[PDB]
């Protein structure tokens, strides 16, 4: 796979970088926000309870 | 006072009623014979709203309300503890907002610019006249007006607009209240290109006018241009007061029902409207 | 009566292809046919189309929230296009039941297909940002492009996304109806008393008008110079032309201040993004803050007691 | 190309990214494991 | 903050209002301000410094680079005029208006001023004059518009004053903006398309009459229109507006 | 078969950018289909199995 | 193929190729989705029915 | 019948095969429509009665 | 002889007509084929 | 005998139809697979 | 009758081939659709009743 | 003389014209015979 | 586009591996669902 | 290579900066964690 240093013969880095960037971040809210909404992975919620907190 | 390049702007002459009869200029503002005519009422008009006030007897600054008369009383006498200072005090600004659109024409003149900008006020004004003497008086009396109270602001809708359900399904309502959405969304643009070329990106160059075509057409597809929109803009905003206006009269003996079943006049349309499925039929 | 509306005499010919400086040709090709009806109007270029990554990005995107949301709306319908003809915007698409709530766990019909087909139109809307954004960095010019379209942006976001989160539910974001939206807005009014008494509304309330009635004039001004040469305007702040002379005195005389072509256009975005801005932050307070506006009203003296 | 960009120009700045992206995915190998022990989602 | 105020009515609130009243009343000092970069500071009858000037001070004067490398333009600076406006003060006293000494339509007061441009027959941004003849238009054509050769000119003291040979068109807006009405004088003179307003069959003149028709400024270049007459053309032909009120 | 042929009259770098987005999309909208329906929201499973609700 | 191959000079391929395969994608997600809508061909639910998951 | 070739020598071929090919689809789709709906004509409900699945 | 308008000679049109026809003639025939295996399953007279 | 908007020759659109429908028949290969999987796991008719 | 020829002369065929084309398809889809609402002239709706396929 | 806006010759149009009326002579014939075919299934008078 | 036949046949070949090796990931994932639980 | 014209050595320089800036907040971070944790784990 050594060959796909040809997609940076394509693609100026700084806007890949810059996509990716975005990317990732969005991502990672949208996973984290999706897990805390479940009442059953929440670890706030799971911290809450076991730990007899509420 | 003056700017650096005004004075030669200034021409006794045009003046609606006589040529050169008062048409002096108090420091920046102009004041004259049509001059006096909007500061004559609108000078009294506020301060009998003052007056409004002692009546209840509160002076809480938004708490001051001055209160129309009911239907009864319409062109008859009427306690000012009611009536006759609402009455009155359609005289002061329906007098001023005519004097000050009219005044406006001889500076206009004077200047050799076209009427746009009072015949723009006037029609902008029949907004307002719809609300008062039209609307009032095509049922018969001032009673179906809105108080010219300041705390009020506008909430008349308790009996006004819920009589008619979802007020925002009058078919000119419908249309009325989008023309100032595509005003606005289309106002950014030239309010955009003009200043975005007036300010480029800090260190680049000031655009050329060939530069303020491409920008818009390679982004939605469409350039009509500069004057396309200010067109479009007066095509726009006053049509916005024109179909809304015009659907305050035909709320008034035209229209005694709830707006939304107008809509089914379409679904009344006997070609496919009694066909079982979905969520008619 | 010449009010300057149509043009009088008709002249076309090749389109200007364009002018670069620092855009991509690469993705700017092909010119457009010429329109008819607009000829009368004014002008007829219609193209050319940057089929940019942004302007991609959102291609499909807002075609999946174009397309997606009609075929559920046919699960309504019962494949019949009669009964799809008559119920025509009459067919809307409902968030998850306020149990789910905030939780992410819908099933389709209820209300899980929204958070699909909202997810899309998330992403376009966002996507075309840059594509406003970028062709202005190619030519070099200001980002107000970018700026005004966030106002709208950040109270799009809150209708669905920022207010219903701080509750914590997923109903009190609108309904995908073309009717269903329109009662729902009248619907929010009824949920926290009246919407009277919210003030950002009301701030609100002022600055849409601001915006078709300022540029009445505003365009008036300059069809008051197309005689004076009101559509050579960019170099009518450089060449100060009888364009900017005259007219502006007119606001001097009218309203004792007057202004000039530059400043002219900051009052167009600048108070068009108080139609956005305005109520994002307004419409928040009626569901985390002020959950009836008729007595929060009643505290600084705008409401009877 | 739309770049202009060597092929030893590409080739270090594949490198580099891709050390980057060995990086950040080992991160968040170690952190699903973590998860998954404290609280398996199968 | 769950419809708990920090005490009695005041949280966050009207903590939005409150900072509502103070953002919106700074951007309009900042609006006001950015308004202000012609024509200041204020003058007088005189020439003075007013005596007033406001609150609101003039913003930075930031010079424009400017493009097609024609050179720069300092805004606001000194705002300078450099026209004919040789009138007389009607009065000493504070408030008059200024009556037109002479010839006002040279001079051009009132309705009739005409601003000093820059000197440039204006090329566009590619290199070419933005307005240009019909006839040194290479490619354009008259495509399915009112030729308005063939419509005998009409003042608005209704006499026959010429008839159009050529359209110097724009090229950028696609739309006309200058017709060639050469008179039976000598002098080809250009009319603007936006002024006058013609119908199916006719071309008419309601600002000006028959006699101002022939001293409509002269171009010295028959191939380009100079900016310094575009406005002193219009400035004599606009101005006549109220000269000819009667007639 | 052979499908190099595309390439020279039709441009990689709208190939690549626009099969990216496709393939984003189309994978979130499946996995939220996946994530919708009761079986195969594999976190409700996860809790009910595990029996932690 | 006797005489079909002259329909690429008259329509060209860029453009054809691109609608082409807008209407593809389009279609197949369009019957995949009618698909579904059928509770008979939910595949979905055929395995939820088979194996007993609630 | 024998000389309809004209009609290429009178229209542009390409735009008769663009107008040819939206008729065509648009007409298949209301077509199929019309039958789905069609309970008589529905082979996705037809499916599901001789097999007796639910 | 032809009006002359798009260009094409009679020799074009003569083959691109025959082109064309023969594309309709294979797609009717797929739709007879298609009407034809519908009726047989299901008629609908 | 071209007769295009294109420009194309009848080599190159030979070449080019050849790829063409050499795409088709391995897409509708794939598909008429497809179609035979469903209909022996659950047919329509 | 003999010498309708000159209606050509009269128009342009291009145009009213395409007004002939547009119109005849408009008319024979509102007449389709007619019958087809009819109950009496709805041939889909006999063939259920004549075969009693429900 | 003749009169011709668009230009055609008098043979042109005797060509055109009556290929159009073979064509409508084909297509009203077509339609005479689905006419026939319904109203043999299902008279409407 | 102006490429040449070296050229579409080296990024072809190289797109092809990349689609391959998505691909193969995709039906690893594919089959350790099923293999979890499978929908059929 | 040329967008934005730093050499290697002031890459460097700036990249060590950045990256000692970074350790430090990181750190904190580390200590902020670890004492949330101690005074209530969430865990
Ligand atoms: C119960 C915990 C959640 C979980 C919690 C998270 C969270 C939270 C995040 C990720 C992140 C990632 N998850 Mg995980 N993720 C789960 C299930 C999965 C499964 C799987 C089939 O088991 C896979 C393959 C993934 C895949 C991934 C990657 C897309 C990503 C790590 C970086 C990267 O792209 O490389 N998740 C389970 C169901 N995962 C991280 C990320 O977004 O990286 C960009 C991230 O923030
Ligand atoms: C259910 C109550 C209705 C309502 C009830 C009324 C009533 C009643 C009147 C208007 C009037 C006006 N309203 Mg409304 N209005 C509503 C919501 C809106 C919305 C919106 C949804 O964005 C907009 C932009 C408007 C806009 C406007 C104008 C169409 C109209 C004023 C005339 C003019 O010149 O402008 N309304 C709600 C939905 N509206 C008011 C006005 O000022 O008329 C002069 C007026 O009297
Ligand atoms: C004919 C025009 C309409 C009307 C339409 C509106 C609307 C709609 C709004 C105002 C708002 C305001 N109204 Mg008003 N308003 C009317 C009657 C009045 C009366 C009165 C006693 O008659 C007064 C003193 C006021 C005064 C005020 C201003 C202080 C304020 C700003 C106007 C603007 O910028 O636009 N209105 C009538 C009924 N006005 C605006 C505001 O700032 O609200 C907070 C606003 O939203
Ligand atoms: C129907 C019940 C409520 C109402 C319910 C809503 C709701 C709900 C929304 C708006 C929204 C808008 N409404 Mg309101 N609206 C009412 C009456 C009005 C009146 C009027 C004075 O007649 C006007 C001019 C408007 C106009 C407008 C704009 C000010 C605003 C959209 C700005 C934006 O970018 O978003 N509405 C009535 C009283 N309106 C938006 C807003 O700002 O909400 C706070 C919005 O989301
Ligand atoms: C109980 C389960 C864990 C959870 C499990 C995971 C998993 C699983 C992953 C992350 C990942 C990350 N999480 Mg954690 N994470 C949760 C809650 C948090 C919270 C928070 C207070 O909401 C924060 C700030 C973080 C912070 C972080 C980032 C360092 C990182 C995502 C950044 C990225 O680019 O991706 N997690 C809970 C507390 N976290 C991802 C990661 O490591 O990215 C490299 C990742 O894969
Ligand atoms: C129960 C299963 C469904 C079915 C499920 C699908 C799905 C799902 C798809 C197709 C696709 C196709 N279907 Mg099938 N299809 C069915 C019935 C049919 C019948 C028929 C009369 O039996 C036919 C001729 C077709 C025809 C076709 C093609 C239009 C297309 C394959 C590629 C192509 O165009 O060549 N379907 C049955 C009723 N078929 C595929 C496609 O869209 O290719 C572009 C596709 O995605
Ligand atoms: C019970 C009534 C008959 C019927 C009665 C007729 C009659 C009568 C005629 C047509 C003719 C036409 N009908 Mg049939 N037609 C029926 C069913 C159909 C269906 C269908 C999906 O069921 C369709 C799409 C068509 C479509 C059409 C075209 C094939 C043709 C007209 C084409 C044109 O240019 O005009 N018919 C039913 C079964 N149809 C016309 C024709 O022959 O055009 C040449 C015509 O005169
Ligand atoms: C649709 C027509 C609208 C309109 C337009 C309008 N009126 C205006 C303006 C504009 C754009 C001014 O520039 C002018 C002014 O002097 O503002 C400071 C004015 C003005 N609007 C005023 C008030 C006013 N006009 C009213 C009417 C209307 N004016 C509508 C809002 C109202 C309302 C809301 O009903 C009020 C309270 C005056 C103080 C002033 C006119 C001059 C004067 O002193 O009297
Ligand atoms: C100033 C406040 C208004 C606002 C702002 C706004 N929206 C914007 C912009 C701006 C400044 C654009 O220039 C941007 C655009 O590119 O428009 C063509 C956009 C845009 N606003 C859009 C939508 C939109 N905004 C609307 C409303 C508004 N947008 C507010 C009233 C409406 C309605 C319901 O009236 C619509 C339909 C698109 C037309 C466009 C973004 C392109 C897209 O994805 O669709
Ligand atoms: C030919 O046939 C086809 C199907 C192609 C059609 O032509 C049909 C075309 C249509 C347009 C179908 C009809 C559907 C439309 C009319 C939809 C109309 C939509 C509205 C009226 C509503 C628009 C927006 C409303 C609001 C307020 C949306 C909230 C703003 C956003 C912030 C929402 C974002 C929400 C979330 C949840 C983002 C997060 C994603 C999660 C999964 C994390
Ligand atoms: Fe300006």
């Amino acid at each position: 796979m050594s060959k796909f240093y040809k997609i940076w013969m394509i693609f100026d880095p700084r806007r890949v970088f810059v996509a990716q960037g975005v990317f990732l971040f969005l991502l990672a809210v949208m996973i984290h926000l999706i897990l805390l909404s479940t009442p059953s992975y929440n670890w706030l919620e799971i911290s809450a309870a076991k730990y007899n907190r509420v | 006072a003056l700017l650096s390049f005004e004075r030669k702007y200034r021409v006794p002459g045009g003046t609606l009623v006589g040529g050169n009869l008062f048409d002096f200029w108090v420091g920046p503002f102009y004041v004259g014979f049509f001059g006096v005519a909007t500061f004559f009422f609108a000078a009294l008009g506020i301060i009998l709203i003052a007056w409004s006030a002692v009546l209840q007897g509160t002076w809480n600054p938004q708490l001051i309300s001055v209160y129309p008369p009911a239907l009864e009383y319409g062109l008859g006498g009427a306690p000012l503890a009611k009536g006759g200072l609402w009455q009155i005090i359609t005289i002061c600004a329906t007098g001023a907002f005519v004097s000050w659109a009219l005044r406006e024409v001889e500076i206009c003149r004077k200047l050799g610019i076209g009427y746009h900008i009072p015949f723009a006020f006037a029609f902008a004004i029949l907004a307002y006249l719809t609300l008062v003497l039209f609307r009032p008086v095509m049922m018969g009396a001032w009673g179906y007006a809105f108080p010219y109270g300041i705390w009020t602001h506008l909430d008349w809708v308790s009996n006004t607009g819920y009589t008619y359900g979802n007020f925002h399904y009058n078919p000119a309502h419908m249309i009325a209240i989008s023309f100032f959405f595509t005003n606005a969304l289309a106002l950014a643009l030239h309010g955009a290109l003009v200043l975005s070329a007036a300010n480029p990106e800090k260190g680049k160059e000031m655009r050329t006018p060939d530069h303020e075509d491409t920008f818009f057409r390679d982004l939605v597809g469409y350039s009509i241009g500069t004057l396309g929109i200010h067109r479009l803009g007066l095509l726009l905003s006053l049509s916005a007061v024109f179909f809304s206006a015009l659907c305050m009269i035909i709320t008034g003996t035209i229209w005694f029902d709830q707006w939304v079943d107008w809509w089914q006049w379409w679904v009344k349309l006997p070609w496919w409207a009694n066909i079982p499925g979905g969520i008619n039929g | 009566e010449y009010q300057n509306i149509f043009s009088q005499v008709q002249v076309r010919g090749p389109a200007d292809l364009g002018m670069t400086e620092d855009v991509n040709l690469a993705n700017r090709s092909g010119v457009g046919p010429f329109s008819t009806l607009l000829g009368w109007f004014g002008n007829a270029q219609l193209g050319p189309i940057y089929l940019g990554s942004l302007g991609v990005l959102s291609l499909f995107s807002g075609l999946m929230w174009f397309f997606t949301i009609g075929i559920w709306f046919w699960y309504q319908a019962g494949w019949n296009p009669a009964v799809f003809l008559r119920d025509l915007f009459f067919f809307s698409l409902e968030p998850p039941a306020p149990e789910y709530g905030l939780s992410f766990a819908a099933p389709l019909k209820e209300g899980g297909l929204w958070l699909i087909a909202s997810f899309f139109m998330f992403v376009a809307v966002w996507s075309w940002w840059g594509r406003t954004y970028l062709r202005a960095q190619a030519l070099g010019m200001g980002k107000h492009t970018a700026w005004a379209f966030l106002s709208a942006i950040w109270l799009w976001m809150v209708l669905g996304f920022i207010r219903p989160i701080l509750m914590g539910s997923w109903s009190e974001a609108v309904p995908y109806g073309i009717f269903s939206h329109l009662d729902w807005t009248n619907n929010f009014s009824l949920v926290h008393g009246n919407l009277f008494y919210n003030p950002f509304h009301g701030l609100s309330i002022a600055f849409l008008y601001g915006s078709a009635l300022l540029f009445a004039m505003h365009g008036a001004t300059i069809l008051a110079v197309s005689r004076f040469g009101g559509e050579r305007e960019l170099e009518q702040i450089a060449d100060r032309g009888t364009a900017a002379e005259r007219a502006a005195l007119f606001w001097r005389w009218t309203m004792g201040f007057n202004a000039t072509m530059e400043g002219i256009h900051r009052w167009a975005i600048w108070m068009a993004v108080l139609v956005t801005l305005t109520g994002g932050i307004g419409i928040l307070l009626s569901g985390t803050v002020v959950d009836n506006w008729y007595v929060w009203g009643q505290n600084h003296g705008m409401a009877p007691l | 190309g739309y770049t202009g960009l060597t092929d030893e120009q590409a080739q270090e700045l594949h490198s580099v990214y891709m050390s980057g992206l060995w990086l950040f995915s080992a991160v968040a190998i170690v952190a699903h494991l973590a998860v998954y022990i404290w609280r398996p989602w199968f | 903050m769950v419809g708990v105020t920090a005490f009695g009515n005041f949280d966050l609130a009207s903590l939005a209002i409150y900072s509502f009243w103070i953002f919106l009343a700074g951007l309009i000092y900042y609006l006001q301000t950015e308004n202000m970069r012609e024509g200041y500071p204020l003058e007088n009858e005189d020439g003075t410094p007013a005596a007033n000037q406001g609150p609101f001070p003039l913003p930075k004067p930031k010079t424009f680079i400017l493009p097609h490398g024609r050179g720069t333009l300092t805004v606001p600076g000194p705002e300078s005029e450099d026209r004919p406006i040789a009138l007389a003060r009607t009065a000493v006293s504070e408030g008059f208006p200024h009556a037109p000494t002479g010839d006002p339509m040279k001079d051009g007061v009132g309705p009739a001023s005409w601003v000093a441009r820059r000197d440039l027959p204006e090329l566009d941004g590619h290199g070419h004059n933005k307005i240009k003849p019909m006839k040194a238009a290479a490619g354009f054509h008259v495509s399915a518009g009112k030729n308005p050769i063939g419509l005998p000119v009409r003042g608005c003291d209704l006499e026959i004053a010429g008839k159009v040979v050529d359209i110097w068109v724009d090229i950028p807006e696609q739309m006309a903006r200058f017709l060639e009405v050469e008179l039976k004088d000598g002098s080809t003179r250009l009319l603007p398309m936006q002024m006058v307003k013609v119908q199916s069959n006719r071309v008419h003149v309601n600002a000006l009459s028959s006699d101002l028709f022939a001293g409509i400024p002269t171009i010295k270049s028959p191939t380009e229109v100079t900016l310094l007459e575009e406005d002193k053309i219009c400035g004599y032909v606009a101005g006549g507006l109220m000269y000819a009120a009667p007639k």
